[PDB]
């Protein structure tokens, strides 16, 4: 299982990315192998143990 | 021949985007700062922001003109799938039971088996009465209405 | 009382100068849909069974088609259409 | 590249019948490229596309 | 509906526009406000355009092979007919691919 | 917990003060959005020519209600009233109020100096009445329902007129028919059907379930159920089947028992406590 | 051992309003007090361009007609949310080891990508609302040619 | 094999030679009941045709 | 008297089921007792689901326990949160049941789904945190009317024919989901609700008014429509001015009917406990108002 | 690729778009077709009835 | 769709015709031509 809480708290590089689609699309015709989505301010990426 | 004439009305739905000309200073528009308004609950807190941007027209007569520029699909299937009535006036039925099944059975229209709330409240004001299709390969089905 | 100096796309046409914009770089990856891409519809409204007076009946074909002897040549009782697709569809 | 502005979403019935409909149509219009065709405009074009 | 010429046009701007929700494999009415209206200019007009139709496969299979702008004449047999398409339609779309 | 709204039409002095002289009303508004335009605050988005007075009920029971108190520039302020609490509220229904009671909201019946109009839109708010006036006003229409059927013979008519005239304290209310060109309206119509039904399937199926719960431990009760429905039979009667229809009538029945639950169930919005010549006004404690 | 070979993040483009060609069409006035005002009025002194005419033929006597423009409202909206978590790590600060203060630039950072984004959000809107009204106002191209 | 009153247009355009079409990019994807009533369920119609 | 709520587990922890803890911070989770600490055996579903005593039984005990949310949990301290009436607080759903804006909200237990996992998360060796279904009032009291139904047709009938009977009764589709009840069994419970049904019914037959009986044959003898044709296809199984009339024996009448008819009403509705306005656009969690 | 052989057309509604180009005698072995001709890879002219 | 004839006459009429022929379909009374959608047979797999 992935982390996504060390992705979202540890510094990250700066890169223009951008593609012909839709973020939102190609998210939810399985572009990518594994994903994780929230739709506004999530606490849990604030604890750490 | 049945004995008279049958003549068809279909809508046709295009995908396009459009190029519209504005005149310089045509409308002036009028805002205040941002205003902020809060809401505190438990887990999270929402903060609501607002702008009452207004605008005044500038512009004896029509100042801007927009143009259909360009097409690229067809969003109906421009078929001729007639309208189904039976559809659109559920409540009516024949006088005589027996020709009430008969008729609604040689149109192929599916008669309601049983009550429930789903069928009494399209009775009354209505609901997604017709169903998603099998496949929909020929995108959006044309209401191709007779007279 | 101050102006930027910032770059565009300027056409010349009927001396004067109108400035071009792109404005699909502000609706990326985003909700809402660019106002620019509208929807539009059109009416499409065609006969069948119409009758054919045989007093005033006339051909302008000959030399391209012609038909069986049979009654149903005779009157037109289906229509047929193209879809979305260019392929023939039958209306009766 | 073409349907890429306007699916914000997972495909609607409609949305993913257009894609295939391009699908088709394109996949029919260039499935041997040079054969059929060699004007210099044409063939940049296709490449630059 | 019927008001000045300015009146009129700027209400088919306003609000003479029609709205079919885009999800469904139908067309059912869509929910005030869920997206933008569909401008339709025969609700200004009054009018119903005409789309390439016939009585026979014969002429059909004619306007098939007619390979330059056969679909916009509307020549006629003994009983037998075609109402050609008044805009460049069918042709324009397809140029798409 | 606040919701502002604006007018897409254009205000003016006196159609301000109009709008303000409801200062503390209540306003019932579809959803709980932060910015919402004039067309949702109200019942005039529901009405038509075809519905009739049940529907607007049964969308009120599910329409979010609301407290408006302020008239700031192009928008209107409003406030959700939570449970607990206490607020200021007016009286808008015909009704005089007294301390300790329970109001319900209902839709107006009776009414001009309410019309807050902005192009054929109207500010119809909703009426504001104790438990026992709804309940009484809820029953005599659905009765006046039964009545116009028949609605031919003298007597009915005059039962008719007399179930039209509701008195309550210190007032006299004129409710009017729920029937036009002597048609009724069609989820009026809906309704009586539903509970006639009830009552019938039940009539039916009351003698089969009697016994299979007999049964069981059999006790007095059920002795008691099956002399009624003997009794019932015998008053009626002078004037093996397969499981798929039987399973059919029991949910036919149990739905339309489903369909009549709105005006059944009266709800209360708010309890008062304040005396006063005043009574334009009066505070109350919020329920929801 | 697993291999982790990086970390990413999205470097949006920014967008404002007066920066873009769009801001031509508009004359873009800032008024604070606007939430005080439930009218907008404008008066033009449009003066009439006319020709003098023969001997006794009808013509106008008039000049400087006064016709008044009343202001359109279109107030845009957007929220934005924070956590318990972030506002407590924001705020109450502690004292401790540099785990807490990870904490505390990261909820300074969330915040400050909030607010951005609501800003970037409010010139978007401005210009959605801006071209809204513009399509609004604007007649097609073959009416606009007839006149 | 074919039925002797099988519609001669059916040839004249690329189609799927079973008589039906089952062009699955339109139906929802992972619907297994969607996609065999679209294939063999005959109470309902066909797709292109 | 508590705001707060600090259930503790004897168990050591380890880092995955900590991770699974923070994920489901937001959730609703039942506690039998409405106390100050609780340890974590009787938190939880598992303690009372033995399949044997069917669905009734486990219906009939989660109504009368109490509801909390889940809150600031860490290392072996979990502190549930007991919402108040009134309060606007944050939800997330757990079963596949969507939600959608304006619902009111019901607690049940867990039905069965299509991918026949049942997904045996959270076992501590044998004990499992089996969290109940929160679900909207329409299919919540389908499953009540559905287990009432089944009930009074089941009775004094072979398994044969019973067969058919819950193969298409128990299977109940909303919104294009499909479930299924896990355990119809008839209990005492469900024997006394329907004991209370068959008294209501035979109140409903006896006191309603004379002319509700007769109003739909009247009106079968007005109109012909599709409902009318339905309703009239009911009846038919068994198949002019009133000589008097009195606006208050009406009255009368339908008030003890009203009441008759609300008192076998609540044998399928059930006590909403949450009122939703806001959906996240991947259904995962509502913004909700709770109800006592 | 797919094509038919010996299908039968519709006597009732029989038509000719090619009485101007080709002509053939009377004959019901030329009415009802028992064959149908194809090309190679080559432009060779192949036969299968 | 591959071009292919149910008689020689047409086959005939599709060799004596010029660059695209094969894409059109027409029929006889009793007979009918096939057309292929890729110009295969005519220019693909010889071009020279």
């Amino acid at each position: 299982m992935e982390n996504w809480s060390a992705l979202e708290l540890l510094p990250k590089v700066g890169i223009p990315t951008d593609f012909l689609t839709h973020v939102k699309t190609s998210a939810g015709e399985e572009m990518f192998e594994a994903l994780r989505i929230y739709y506004g301010d999530d606490p849990e990426r604030y604890n750490i143990h | 021949h049945p004995g008279f004439a049958l003549t068809a009305v279909r809508t046709d739905t295009f995908e396009v985007d459009m190029l519209l000309y504005s005149g310089k200073s045509c409308t002036s528009v009028i805002i205040n700062n941002p205003i902020v308004t809060k809401e505190e609950r438990d887990i999270s807190t929402t903060y609501h922001v607002t702008q009452n941007i207004n605008t005044v027209d500038m512009g004896l007569g029509y100042t801007s003109n927009t143009c259909v520029a360009y097409v690229n699909r067809v969003r109906t299937d421009m078929g001729v799938r007639v309208q189904d009535l039976f559809r659109v006036f559920p409540m009516n039925v024949y006088r005589h039971d027996e020709v009430d099944r008969w008729i609604r059975h040689a149109a192929g229209v599916e008669r309601p088996q049983l009550l429930d709330t789903e069928t009494i409240s399209m009775l009354t004001f209505g609901s997604m009465s017709e169903r998603n299709a099998a496949a929909t390969v020929h995108g959006q089905k044309a209401a191709c209405e007779l007279i | 009382h101050s102006l930027t100096p910032l770059s565009m796309d300027v056409i010349r046409l009927g001396e004067k100068t109108v400035i071009m914009e792109n404005l699909r770089r502000v609706y990326k990856n985003t909700d809402t849909k660019d106002p620019l891409e509208r929807n539009v519809d059109l009416t499409f409204f065609f006969p069948v069974g119409l009758y054919l007076p045989e007093d005033r009946g006339y051909t302008t074909v000959e030399s391209k088609v012609k038909l069986n002897d049979t009654v149903r040549n005779a009157l037109p009782t289906t229509a047929y259409l193209l879809n979305r697709d260019r392929a023939v569809q039958k209306i009766d | 590249v073409e349907n890429a502005t306007l699916a914000r979403q997972a495909l609607n019935r409609i949305q993913r019948s257009n894609i295939l409909q391009s699908f088709k149509a394109k996949m029919l219009a260039t499935l041997f490229l040079l054969n059929r065709t060699r004007d210099r405009d044409y063939v940049l074009k296709f490449l630059t596309r | 509906a019927n008001k000045t010429l300015f009146k009129t046009i700027d209400e088919y701007l306003l609000r003479a526009k029609d709205c079919i929700r885009g999800d469904t494999d139908t067309q059912y009415v869509c929910v005030e406000g869920t997206e933008q209206l569909i401008e339709n200019p025969c609700r200004l007009t009054q009018e119903a355009l005409p789309i390439l139709s016939t009585t026979t496969l014969a002429l059909m299979e004619t306007k098939l092979k007619g390979g330059a702008g056969a679909f916009a004449t509307s020549e006629t047999h003994f009983g037998n007919y075609v109402v050609g398409e008044i805009i460049p339609l069918q042709q324009s779309m397809l140029f798409n691919s | 917990a606040n919701i502002f709204c604006t007018f897409d039409h254009k205000l003016s002095i006196a159609d301000v003060g109009k709008l303000t002289k409801l200062v503390a009303a209540v306003v019932p508004i579809p959803q709980r959005l932060h910015l919402i335009k004039h067309y949702q605050l109200g019942l005039h988005q529901f009405v038509d020519h075809t519905r009739g007075y049940v529907r607007l009920r049964g969308l009120l029971r599910n329409m979010t209600l609301t407290l408006m108190r302020r008239v700031e520039g192009n928008q209107i302020l409003l406030h959700v009233p939570t449970h607990g609490l206490l607020y200021t509220v007016l009286n808008t229904g015909p009704v005089t109020w007294e301390k300790g009671d329970a109001l319900c909201v209902l839709p107006p019946l009776f009414h001009r100096e309410n019309l807050l109009t902005l192009g054929q839109w109207e500010l119809v708010l909703p009426w504001i009445v104790p438990m026992p006036l709804a309940l009484e006003i809820n029953q005599r229409l659905l009765i006046m329902g039964l009545f116009s059927l028949d609605r031919s013979y003298e007597e009915v008519k005059a039962a008719v007129q007399q179930l039209q005239t509701i008195t309550f304290r210190d007032a006299t209310f004129t409710i009017p028919d729920p029937v036009i060109d002597q048609h009724l309206l069609i989820d009026m119509k809906t309704a009586c059907l539903s509970m006639s039904m009830v009552a019938n399937l039940a009539s039916e199926l009351t003698m089969t379930y009697v016994r299979k719960l007999a049964l069981e431990d059999s006790s007095m009760l059920l002795v008691k159920c099956q002399e009624l429905l003997m009794r019932l039979d015998r008053e009626r009667s002078v004037g093996h089947v397969s499981p798929d229809d039987e399973i059919a009538r029991l949910s036919a029945l149990f739905v339309m028992l489903r369909q009549l639950d709105d005006l059944i169930r009266e709800q209360v919005v708010f309890t008062v406590c304040d005396v006063s010549p005043d009574n334009k006004s009066a505070t109350c404690i919020f329920k929801g | 051992f697993e291999a982790i070979f990086g970390t990413f993040c999205n470097r949006l483009e920014w967008v404002y309003f007066l920066t873009s060609g769009l801001a031509a069409a508009a004359h873009a006035i800032k008024f604070h007090d606007l939430n005080k005002l439930t009218t907008g009025k404008m008066l033009f002194h449009v003066q009439v361009p006319r020709v003098a005419s023969g001997a006794g033929l009808p013509t106008s006597r008039q000049t400087t007609i006064m016709v008044t423009k009343y202001s359109e409202k279109s107030p845009i909206t957007i929220p934005f949310e924070l956590s318990a978590a972030c506002l407590t790590y924001l705020r109450e600060t502690f004292e401790g080891t540099i785990l807490d203060k990870i904490l505390n630039v990261e909820a300074m950072h969330t915040v400050l990508r909030a607010l951005k984004n609501t800003a970037d959000a409010m010139e978007r809107g401005l210009i959605h609302s801006f071209l809204q009204t513009l399509l609004r106002k604007a007649p097609p191209y073959f009416v606009v040619q007839t006149l | 094999l074919t039925p002797v009153t099988m519609d001669v247009n059916y040839f004249k355009i690329p189609n799927n030679p079973r008589g039906r079409a089952s062009c699955m990019l339109a139906v929802d994807p992972y619907d297994t009941e969607a996609a065999t009533k679209a294939i063999y369920d005959h109470r309902e119609a066909d797709a292109q045709t």
